């Protein structure tokens, strides 16, 4: 079970540092190098860096070598990515990749960041109720980015449609709806399940007839 | 650094047929070992990047057969025979031959498939909103295709966006509007109406709440 676990969410002030993880297991840690991509919404992947925690040996994209130093730590199984200088312009998704012989196979979930000095807000979860019926649920409010939405703890997966936030005085608001048959609601629960991680934050929030 | 160009930017297939994606590197990327690290990468919505061809022309594990690459130097194809919906969504090659490692532009596979016109639906600002002291009323526009639509909202007669990509399992697209306001706004008016314009249907697609 080759498994790297990031964090997802971190909010980082301007001119400040962050320093983000990529705890690997399921393989030896030292025979595989780690590598950095930065996804940033309208610039495609970027390739940061890697480390070869065997020999210890960081090799960095130059465009970002001066704000950029990568870790590894074998004894945790842990490679570590620390941004300096930050700027909004560093807010984006990174992800970790191992690599040996067949390129990027096993990736990390991708880690949010967001450079800003705006403080962590956690969304309101509002319900959204009225052959086939759709409900939702409004996620309002909140920074900084992601969250996450299921429906009954991750059981209700068919039908199921969550927005792209939008960003509206400094402020994120996404929806998401579910389509059910109406023979199963009210009669079966249906709940939002809604994570900021950011916050630390979980909410769960019935959909109620009325 | 080593360019990768791709093309095309974007690339609408219909079911079954053929789709190819090209990659242009604007030098060799034969590493001093004799190989040619061209890898092919597909990022589906919401998924980490997904590893698809590695070394120019090897097929990675679990990938359908359907997939192949090929190409020498400079230019390289990723190839995909019977395009299946699951395919959809940004192909990326990458060169790991040269330090900076680069990746290609990104193409976006996208489905083509019969025009559907919107289910739509509209949504009242839920009780506990109310408490709070704002009023958003909702409405999705589920399952139409393609893309492009056109949304009106109006107050009482007089006028006054999220986007999802497209869906893995129906090839559809959706679309969300939030009309913000004021609670005291909203205490002083009384017919909302959303207003949905499709390529599908001649005349509008209306669904208003009182
Ligand atoms: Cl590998």
């Amino acid at each position: 079970q080759v498994q790297l676990q990031q964090s997802a969410a971190e909010l980082a002030r301007p001119g400040a540092s962050v320093k983000m993880s990529c705890k690997a297991s399921g393989y030896s840690f030292t025979t595989y190098t780690i590598h950095w991509v930065k996804q940033r919404p309208g610039q495609g992947l970027e390739w940061i860096g890697y480390i070869n925690p065997s020999s210890g040996y960081a090799a960095y994209n130059q465009n970002f070598k001066d704000e950029t130093t990568l870790t590894a730590d074998p004894s945790s199984s842990t490679a570590y990515m620390e941004l300096n200088s930050l700027t909004s312009e560093d807010s984006a998704v990174y992800y970790c990749a191992r690599e040996k012989f067949y390129g990027y196979d096993y990736w990390g979930q991708g880690a949010t960041l967001t450079v800003s000095s705006a403080k962590t807000t956690p969304p309101s979860v509002y319900p959204l109720a009225p052959s086939m019926v759709t409900l939702g649920c409004l996620v309002k409010g909140y920074f900084p980015e992601p969250v996450t939405v299921t429906w009954n703890s991750g059981s209700l997966s068919s039908g199921v449609h969550t927005f792209p936030a939008v960003l509206q005085s400094d402020l994120y608001t996404l929806s998401s709806s579910v389509t059910v048959p109406s023979s199963t609601w009210p009669s079966q629960t249906v709940t939002c399940n809604v994570a900021h991680p950011a916050s630390s934050t979980k909410v769960d929030k019935k959909i109620v007839p009325r | 650094d080593v360019l990768m160009t791709q093309i095309p930017l974007s690339l609408p297939v219909s079911l079954g047929d053929q789709a190819s994606i090209s990659c242009r590197s604007s030098q060799s990327i034969v590493h001093r070992n004799g190989n040619t690290y061209l890898e092919w990468y597909l990022l589906k919505p919401g998924q980490s990047p997904k590893l698809l061809i590695y070394k120019v022309s090897n097929r990675f594990s679990g990938v359908p057969d359907r997939f192949s690459g090929s190409g020498s130097g400079t230019d390289f194809t990723l190839k995909i025979s019977r395009v299946e919906a699951e395919d959809l969504g940004v192909y990326y090659c990458f060169q790991g031959s040269h330090v900076p490692y680069t990746f290609g532009g990104g193409t976006k596979l996208e489905i083509r498939r019969a025009d559907a016109a919107p289910t739509v639906s509209i949504f009242p600002p839920s009780s506990e909103q109310l408490t709070s002291g704002g009023a958003s009323v909702v409405c999705f526009l589920n399952n139409f295709y393609p893309k492009d639509i056109n949304v009106k909202w109006k107050i009482d007669g007089s006028e006054r966006n999220s986007w999802t990509d497209q869906d893995s399992k129906d090839s559809t697209y959706s679309m969300s509007s939030t009309l913000t306001l004021t609670k005291d706004e909203y205490e002083r008016h009384n017919s909302y109406t959303c207003e949905a314009t499709h390529k599908t249907s001649t005349s509008p697609i209306v669904k208003s709440f009182n």
